[PDB]
């Protein structure tokens, strides 16, 4: 995240990692058993961690649980990114308490000029390198389809929508994929891609959780 | 030898955290870098030993 | 060209080749000393023939005129195919006769619905490889540009239009690239790219020439 | 040795006629392809001997 603040300790229990011998996504907690991340995130073996504030040292209270499948969804796209999103089963059902807990799935696609908080562990630099310990957040509006469109000509497919900042500055980053953005108290996006970081006329784009709430659905159905 | 090991590495567009190698024909070898997990050009590699071995003195 | 017919050995003066050690691009006489290709068929070095039609067997008519300045558009995209265009001055200015003789530069973009006639020397063959000697041609209408996002989501750019058929079975292939795309008597494309050739919902992507009517007068002119 | 070798060879999206070699592992040497003339994967050269240097043996 650059341009951001840290997030307080115990403020969003939703926020989960990936790891494969190190950190390398986010995502979102959404039932007991199942997380939602970016596909292009997808790695054979995955390690979910959860409860975690700083990524290297520990309150007591984070869990580690193997990912049991692990599922991208099948039109993803590694060339457009159209349908960047990926589902994990984890391998025990995450305890539930005051910093672990579930975020609410969307009711309604985004809706431009809300306000949304992206989060994760990425990169603080637009340029160069600082992989932060701490949990960074940012808060950000949706942008409405033309400016994402303008912003990225012909790259924009019904799948995707853009939240930040066109001067640029503040914007999500590497190691922030398949990470939260909530708009009022649900998962609108996952962290996908963008042009850069911070760059001016180059927003973060996102995923629409909204267009998978059927397959998310069928997708738990079919394996539970 | 290919005039693809001159290019710098190149991250992409993508927002994960993964390390892949790149010749630095600056360095003469072989080095890291962080990739995002789309779009990779032709100087990226899965390990070092891969890398030296199709771009070492490029 | 997939699916098409030869073309009248009298009909398409404007239609030359790029050669190098073969034929690896077509282009389009534009002017007496210029020819429109795409940018993706950039050579260091290249002889332009004109007035073939068997490409392998002379009749008598044709010249052959090396390219004396060879220029991209300074905005191509060597990723996206973006602003795919190159312009070619001849080292002597074409003699102009029945089988050598220039076409005009749109006026205006082209209506979907429009018939186009696309001509070359590519492949016939969706699958495998018939290089053709004979110059063939293809009647195809300009689509819609919400068919051409539908058929290629993500990337569409503001230099690219399809013509053809989402059904497949017709379509330019490979060699037929830099060639013209003519729409009542005006260059309205130059044959850039695609997915496979003839492939169902993948219409062939050419440039809009009509984009760059201006840079076009402004290169001849910078390069008299 | 290297995995890009064992790839099958891409013509591409672009739509020029282009001849390229790439290492065909059944074969055991380089072979002609098409090349449309742009978005080469690793396994497209412009010799065989270019082809042999980095992919022979594989």
């Amino acid at each position: 995240i650059v341009g951001g603040y840290t997030c307080e300790e115990n403020s969003l229990p939703y926020q989960v990692s990936l790891n494969s011998g190190s950190h390398f996504c986010g995502g979102s907690l959404i039932s007991e058993q199942w997380v939602v991340s970016a596909a292009h995130c997808y790695k054979t073996r995955i390690q979910v961690r959860l409860g975690e504030h700083n990524i290297k040292v520990l309150e007591g209270n984070e869990q580690f649980i193997n990912a049991a499948k692990i599922i991208r969804h099948p039109k993803y796209n590694r060339d457009t990114l159209d349908n960047d999103i990926m589902l994990i089963k984890l391998s025990s059902p995450a305890v539930i308490n005051a910093r672990v807990s579930t975020i609410s799935l969307p009711t309604a696609p985004p809706a431009a000029g809300t306000e949304c908080l992206i989060s994760g562990w990425g990169n603080t630099l637009s340029f160069g390198a600082d992989y932060p310990d701490e949990l960074k957040c940012l808060d950000a509006p949706v942008l409405t389809q033309a400016e994402c469109k303008a912003s990225y000509p012909g790259k924009i497919t019904n799948s995707m929508f853009c939240v930040g900042f066109l001067e640029g500055g503040k914007d999500s980053c590497q190691r922030d994929a398949g990470g939260p953005v909530v708009c009022n108290g649900q998962l609108q996006g996952v962290v996908s891609w963008g042009h850069g970081c911070a760059w001016k006329n180059r927003p973060g784009v996102y995923t629409k959780v909204y267009n998978y709430v059927d397959w998310i659905k069928d997708t738990i159905a079919a394996n539970s | 030898r290919p005039d693809f090991c001159l290019e710098p590495p190149y991250t992409g567009p993508c927002k994960a955290r993964i390390i892949r190698y790149f010749y630095n024909a600056k360095a003469g070898l072989c080095q890291t870098f962080v990739y995002g997990g789309c779009r990779a050009k032709r100087n990226n590699f899965k390990s070092a030993e891969d890398c030296m071995r199709t771009c070492g003195g490029a």
